[PDB]
């Protein structure tokens, strides 16, 4: 298509109208004195939310131009979020700050190829000065002060992240998902289980729970389908004889052993349960050897070339007690001795390590979770699905936060953080004078988040940032209780590694952007 | 109980499935492949074809035996072990030295 | 697409229209003098209908802001009735209730999100106190009632 | 050990899988095909059928053999080594000269 | 080409001349192909394949061009010949040839300028009658190939 | 690299390695800051067949010395 | 190959490939110092050398030179 192109003052003017619906859009959401944006939906009804990066990703703008401002904008939010799922409305806010400013002084005549090398070492400057300040973030309150404080205040929230840390301890993970009534509830299951109901409900020997219970079973762990009974035999004769209970573990039991296991159990022959394995492709093999370890059983795989009638008891795993339900077996407390537990929880270590992927990540630090600490999941309550959503995502969102303070320290929030390393840098130069505006530039917005919480709050952003400056160390404003004070004391913790995300993130588009000259897009 | 092939037939028993050695130092993992030697448990009497006598076999109790593993072979249980039931038309040579 | 954003009493007063146009159908069926509403249909004949959660599936609005409005009430008078399949007038009632006055403090210059820990917290209150209030049906003469007043 | 074809069957060896020379000096590349040649490795007594005695075989322990490969003849391993075990039914000729 | 079968009559014949061959077929697969190229790695006999020029109808008269150029006979199936009853004699031969990933080329042809000077007076006439535009191409560049050059 | 030294130095610092016909190639980087790769002598984009064969599973990697190499042209 | 009529029964040791050292990944096999004299090597690389000058394409000139790097220097 034949394009509109559009040049210097012109195109940055179009640009920046672009940046600040999106900024403006975002802004609304920031600090304790939030408010809620609504994002209309063709699918059903609006989604209303305080979340900086969704209301961002549903800018775009008719003019095409004011739209590549707000679709570079755009990033800083989006990528603030995919780096420690929070902060991004900041983030948002020093873009926006950076470029406002930036643009400015390109008006003066400054020229920006160095206004943004000036912004950057300013900004180098002041992720080190951040990690000069960030102080671990180790104990159960100030967790929940990163929880509570990532949670619009929700206290509960902060408390429950925090004891949900605690009990699955630091290699367990929390998953979030909505809950069946109105408060907010914790589960933490214990130690190993997975998502596989009895292949039949007559194994079942307890009804009242619907739910299959046998205590120092034997573990048949076959990685192959069955559908050949004799393939059995010799093993199932072996565990009749030890008078123990047995757990099949196998890809699938189909029909012909499946039916006759079912007939062996029933008539008080030998106690059996079987169930498929956990995941397909790939992982059932290797996590299937995790069941081997946990237990102190060998897989019994026909690719070692291998037979299950060449199987004695020995080859089987065994532990305490087993508990089964329509979707759900678990393993209570294996034979497996801590050694071999441990040492196979030190490889799982490193496939993390070499996990070049996203997705190759979640699954291994699930399987060490089950191996070593616990799972757990949080359930958030709504009386709506408008409540829910909003609710659900908060929750989520400190979750995350919380993961990044115990990664990387927590620094002094309300954007004080921030507004202290900008008068640490207040000497910073660099090599020529429009470099000197850039980092100048830089020092100036970050004192944006501040000075938006403020205004969110509707007093005046220039009085509680003077005051704020006056200060030292660790002084603040407090906006929800509309008094200054030491923010570590007051619980308002910003976990640093998202002040820092912010930072980074805001300036790396910011910088680009103000040295646009030209513009090239589609006719209207 | 023990078994008592009707005239003709032998029962025998079936040696290692791909005994992993072949070659030399190498233990061939099984190659989706049976044995065809075995050991003669019994012996019937003898084929009694053509009316006139009836012709003893020429395998004895417990020679070591290649066979044609095929149709003319069934499949059996005696006191739960695996033996197979063959006429001597079947059985192809015998190891021996 | 492009979107058309809008803020603050701009944005809440159309939010507001939406608010009403549904509120005010699903008002005129109100209690034992309610009145019917008509629902039509490109189906076959329309349909009369007294039943507030009825009339409040119906409503969308030409202005996408009224109609975000509109979409999000809607949603009392909608789980109210998945919840004890009645009562969905009046819950709608008491919405557009709590917005008008609501809406009406922001513009006051009132914290929003304080105005809605007080509104919640005068909610849970409220749920107590009907609990105290209750006392239970359990003869037949009583749950005709029920009934019947339904 | 060694092998004791079982009356009538006799055992024998294969020979080059297209030994390359045929045609003259042209050493054919293996056009997917095998050898019918052989060596007798061993003898049975000889066949027993229609009762009244037992007639030998016209092969003996050594000769060199063209057979007739087919369904017949089968596939067997002695110290590991390629053997095969067909009746003389499927023996066409002998090389000599 | 599939079957060497065919050939082994002729690669003979020629091994006892110690003189090595090029193949212009249809076109040579599999079977022959490879045990062609086990045969010559060997040092057996120095061969060399390559596909006929161009294909359809102008391949077998263009084929036949080499023939004359070299002084050997074309085996076609069509005049009811096989590859097997063909002495040295049928061969054509040249000085020296040059090949390619795709260029064959024969340098200097034993056909005697009596028979080359003759085919070419009679493509000289080929063109005369070439009715079209397409089939006059063609005719001229064989001309070169044989007469002048290209 | 419009006056970017480190970009200047990478460059000459590879060219100097992989040495005059050696190929050198750009592709994104994990972190913030710029890396630089040299592969010694020869190695290909091809994994073990079955995981089974790792030797050293804290690599997750195979490590054979003075092994012969059996080169097959056909499956 | 079976190209030139080979068969993987009738190959004794030293046809085998040999060197010091070999590491597989995942996805990367790589073999460190191979037995092969540099007179081979040098003379193939001389060779693929002119694969290049008379490599009459863009893409089939990519790869000759990576090969030449994988044998001559580094990548
Ligand atoms: N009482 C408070 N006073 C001042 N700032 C607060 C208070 N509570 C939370 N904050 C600050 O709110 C800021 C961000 O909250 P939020 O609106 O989610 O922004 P973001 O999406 O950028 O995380 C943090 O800087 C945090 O310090
Ligand atoms: N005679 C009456 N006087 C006053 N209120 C009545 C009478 N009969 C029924 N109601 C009230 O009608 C109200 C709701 O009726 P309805 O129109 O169905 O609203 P909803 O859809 O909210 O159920 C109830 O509050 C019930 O108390
Ligand atoms: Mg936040
Ligand atoms: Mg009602």
């Amino acid at each position: 298509a034949a394009k509109d192109v559009k040049f210097g003052n012109d195109a940055r003017v179009k640009m920046l109208r672009g940046v600040n619906v999106l900024a403006d859009a975002v802004k609304v959401t920031l600090g304790p004195k939030g408010r809620n944006v609504v994002l209309d939906k063709s699918f059903g009804a609006p989604t209303i939310t305080k979340d900086g990066v969704s209301v961002a990703r549903e800018i775009e703008l008719e003019d095409k131009f004011e739209n590549m401002g707000a679709q570079m904008v755009k990033e800083v939010a989006s990528k603030a979020n995919d780096a420690a799922g929070d902060g991004t409305t900041t983030a948002t806010v020093l873009a926006q700050a950076i470029i406002t400013e930036g643009l400015k002084a390109v008006a003066a005549g400054m020229n920006p190829m160095d206004l943004k090398r000036g912004i950057d070492k300013a900004v180098t400057a002041a992720v080190e000065e951040l990690k000069a300040l960030s102080v671990p973030c180790s104990d159960s309150k100030a967790i929940a002060q990163v929880g509570t404080i990532s949670a619009n205040s929700d206290e509960t929230v902060g408390k429950l992240i925090a004891e949900a840390m605690d009990k699955v301890g630091k290699e367990g993970v929390i998953t979030v998902e909505d809950g069946t009534g109105l408060q907010d509830e914790l589960d933490v299951v214990e130690g190993m289980q997975f998502d596989r109901g009895y292949l039949s409900p007559y194994f079942i020997n307890k009804p009242e729970t619907g739910a299959v219970e046998l205590e120092s079973p034997f573990i048949l762990l076959a990685d192959k389908k069955i559908s050949n009974i004799r393939e059995m035999l010799p093993v199932l004769e072996a565990v009749a004889k030890a008078g123990k209970p047995l757990l099949i573990i196998a890809e699938d039991v189909e029909g012909e052993a499946l039916a006759t296991l079912v007939v062996n159990t029933m008539r008080g022959i030998v106690k059996v349960a079987a169930v498929k394995a956990p995941g397909f492709g790939d992982r059932r093999k290797a996590m299937l050897q995790d069941i081997a370890t946990l237990t102190g059983g060998t897989v019994i795989s026909e690719e070692i070339g291998m037979e299950l009638e060449k199987a004695t008891l020995e080859d089987l795993g065994q532990a305490k007690r087993v508990v089964i339900n329509k979707d759900t077996t678990t393993i209570i407390d294996g034979v497996g001795e801590e050694a071999a537990i441990q040492g196979r929880v030190a490889q799982i270590r490193q496939q993390i390590e070499e996990a070049t992927s996203d997705y190759d990540r979640e699954k291994l630090q699930e399987r060490v979770a089950k191996l070593a600490g616990g799972v757990a999941v949080i359930k958030v309550g709504a009386a709506t699905e408008v409540e829910m959503k909003e609710k659900k995502a908060r929750v989520e969102d400190a979750l995350h936060a919380t993961r990044a303070a115990v990664e990387e320290g927590v620094v002094a929030g309300g954007g004080v953080a921030l507004i202290r390393v900008a008068s640490k840098l207040a000497d910073l130069r660099g090599q020529n004078e429009d470099q000197n505006v850039g980092i100048k530039v830089a020092l100036r917005a970050m004192e944006a988040p501040l000075r938006q919480i403020v205004l969110n709050c509707g007093e005046e952003p220039s009085v509680v940032a003077n005051t704020v400056k006056g200060g030292d160390g660790n002084y603040g404003y407090n906006a929800a209780t509309e008094e200054y004070g030491n923010m570590i004391d007051m619980g308002i913790l910003d976990p640093t590694k998202v002040t820092r995300s912010a930072l980074q993130y805001a300036a790396s588009v910011a910088g680009l952007m103000i040295t646009t000259e030209c513009m090239v897009t589609d006719l209207p | 109980m023990n078994i008592r092939p009707l005239h003709d037939r032998v029962i025998v028993k079936r040696k290692e499935v791909e005994t992993k050695s072949a070659g030399g130092i190498v233990l061939t993992g099984s190659a989706a492949a049976k044995s065809t030697r075995g050991e003669v448990l019994a012996v019937g009497n003898g084929r009694i074809l053509e009316n006139g006598e009836v012709k003893p076999l020429d395998v004895k109790v417990g020679d070591i035996v290649i066979f044609n593993d095929g149709y003319g072979v069934k499949s059996e249980k005696i006191d739960n072990e695996e033996v197979l039931i063959m006429s001597e038309s079947d059985i192809l040579a015998i190891v021996e030295a």
